[PDB]
RNA sequence: AAAAUAGACUACGAAAGUGGCUUUAACAUAUCUGAACACACAAUAGCUAAGACCCAAACUGGGAUUAGAUACCCCACUAUGCUUAGCAACAGUUAAAUCAACAAAACUGCUCGCCAGAACACUACGAGCCACAGCUUAAAACUCAAA
């Protein structure tokens, strides 16, 4: 049962990281992400 | 002194000319590196 | 540097011993060596039985070859000694006279 | 006062004595000398408490004995009978 | 480049009459028939003559830097062949760090000699980092995005004006 | 494959460690302190590809045994053992009254790290690293008068 909790936490962590990254370029004025940018999945093998 | 000693010694070296003569002279000779020591530290030549 | 080759050769007749010595010294010179002297220590019974090139030996002729060679030659020369069939055992060492005789007191 | 003692190193001290082999060259080809420091019955190398040699000369003799044994100059399991009549320099 | 093998040993270069000897004696007294250490000594004196003001002074910082540079080159040459020699890897790294420290001291004390050493030995002096912190994945990705966003915003600002 | 004597030696190396012989390279640094986060090593067992397999042997089977047999004896054979390719420091003093106790005679100077009752807690959460087991950093609430 510790597993499913652990990957759930990893998913929420990835979502938080993506939200912070999005906040950056939204505050910078860019409507979308930088051209050719794709957020990598850094918390999953 | 070392350079002069080497220059003198190089005369009597085994070149490719005197190879056969020196080989035969060696085969017609024997040298001994064996000596003994006494309690008094004296070298007893065979 | 200066090296000494201790060569234990097969117990052979004089022409064969001379031919083997000539071949060894020629190999030494071919590998860049200046041979200084050749000395015969005599033919004697080996301290133990030595097997070489699928033959068993109990006697041998002992020779010393003093020479100067580049450091890269020694390894090469060793390999040559491994192939010669008339050499029971060939060993290259740094010449004993080069080591300094520090005088204890 | 001239009768006072003076600072000085111990003048009665006996200097450390030199060993039999100090000042002499040890050669691996000199099987006669190297045979004076091995057991006649087993060929084992005698220690410094038997040979009486210094540490440096003991090490040189050991190295020469091993070198001569493997270069085909000296027997390993026994002392060569040709050298059994040599002067005895070992306290055994 | 190494000295030619025909060069005479450092101890046999100023002896009088060394040019009047047989070719065999010249070979016997050349780098060809010596160990690598004599070649390293020849390299060292060549560097001293080419760089330092007084080639006889060996206690100076620049002379020590030259000696350590020759030694570092020898270790690198050794390690090209013995890839699994860990002790010599340690010696090489320690020597490089020590030479960096000596170069820093030389820079702080004598700038002209520092420049001459850096040119002569081909050493490119580098400054130390200011902050020592772990650059984990999140930080690296965030920094890359921030650089990209700055680039895009600069393009937008330039075009819009 | 690992190296009787030497070695009653105490040497080399940062440590781990290094004891057959020869040869070639070769053993950093002219002050000290000062990295979890950098780079090298180290020992620790276990996995991923292959290969070898005499012998041994976790597990898995079979044989024999009291009256829950022998857990223990016998046979056979796996993973594995093997071979590559990889993942307090430093510098001084013995002068003082030596000094809770036991350890290991006491102290000074200077610097770094760490500690402020017990348990909760080599824990939870967060973060980093990895990823079958996880490792590092590391709390709070309740409780007690002790530990
Ligand atoms: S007395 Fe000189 S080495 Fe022993
Ligand atoms: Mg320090
Ligand atoms: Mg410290
Ligand atoms: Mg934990
Ligand atoms: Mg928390």
């Amino acid at each position: 049962l510790r597993r499913k909790v652990q990957e759930g936490r990893l998913r929420r962590k990835q979502i938080k990281f993506e939200k912070d990254l999005r906040r950056i370029w939204l505050k910078a004025g860019l409507k979308e992400a930088p051209e050719g940018w794709q957020t990598p999945k850094i918390y999953l093998r | 002194r070392e350079v002069l000693q080497l220059q003198e010694e190089v005369k009597n070296f085994i070149t490719r000319e005197n190879l056969e003569a020196r080989v035969e002279a060696a085969l017609d000779s024997r040298k001994n590196y064996n000596w003994a020591i006494t309690r008094e530290g004296l070298v007893v030549r065979p | 540097p200066r090296y000494e080759l201790a060569l234990i050769l097969k117990a052979m007749q004089r022409p064969e011993t001379a031919a083997t010595l000539k071949r060894t010294i020629e190999a030494l010179m071919d590998r860049g060596a200046i041979v200084r002297d050749l000395e015969n220590l005599g033919e004697r019974a080996l301290p133990y039985r030595i097997s070489a090139h699928s033959q068993q030996h109990n006697r041998g002729g002992y020779f010393l070859v003093d020479f100067y060679a580049p450091t890269a030659a020694v390894e090469s020369m060793v390999e040559h000694l491994s192939r010669d069939i008339d050499v029971i055992r060939g060993n290259i060492v740094k010449h004993p006279l080069t080591q300094e005789l520090k005088e204890c007191e | 006062n001239e009768d006072l003692p003076i600072s000085m190193e111990n003048p009665y001290k006996e200097p450390l004595k030199k060993c039999i082999l100090c000042g002499k060259h040890v050669d691996y080809k000199n099987v006669q000398l190297l045979s004076q420091f091995v057991s006649p019955f087993t060929g084992c190398i005698y220690g410094r408490h038997i040979t009486g040699l210094c540490g440096k000369k003991q090490k040189e003799i050991t190295k020469a004995i091993k070198r001569a044994q493997i270069m085909g100059f000296m027997p390993v399991t026994y002392k060569d009978p040709a050298y059994l009549k040599d002067p005895k320099v070992c306290n055994i | 480049d190494d000295p030619p093998p025909s060069t005479l040993l450092k101890d046999y270069q100023n002896v009088p009459g060394i040019e009047k000897v047989d070719d065999v004696v010249k070979r016997l007294l050349s780098l060809e028939m010596a160990n690598k250490k004599e070649m390293l000594k020849i390299k060292q004196e060549q560097f001293m003559k080419k760089i330092v003001a007084n080639p006889e002074d060996t206690r100076s910082l620049e002379a020590r830097i030259i000696a350590l540079s020759v030694k570092i080159r020898s270790y690198e040459e050794h390690l090209e062949k013995h890839r699994k020699d860990k002790a010599h890897k340690r010696y090489l790294l320690m020597s490089i760090d020590q030479r960096k420290k000596m170069l820093k001291n030389l820079r702080n004390t004598n700038y002209d000699v520092f420049e001459k050493i850096c040119w002569g030995l081909g050493i490119e002096y580098t400054f130390p980092p200011l902050y020592y912190r772990r650059a984990h994945r999140r930080f690296v990705t965030k920094k890359a995005l921030c650089i990209r966003v700055f680039q895009e915003t600069q393009k937008l600002k330039k075009r819009r004006r």
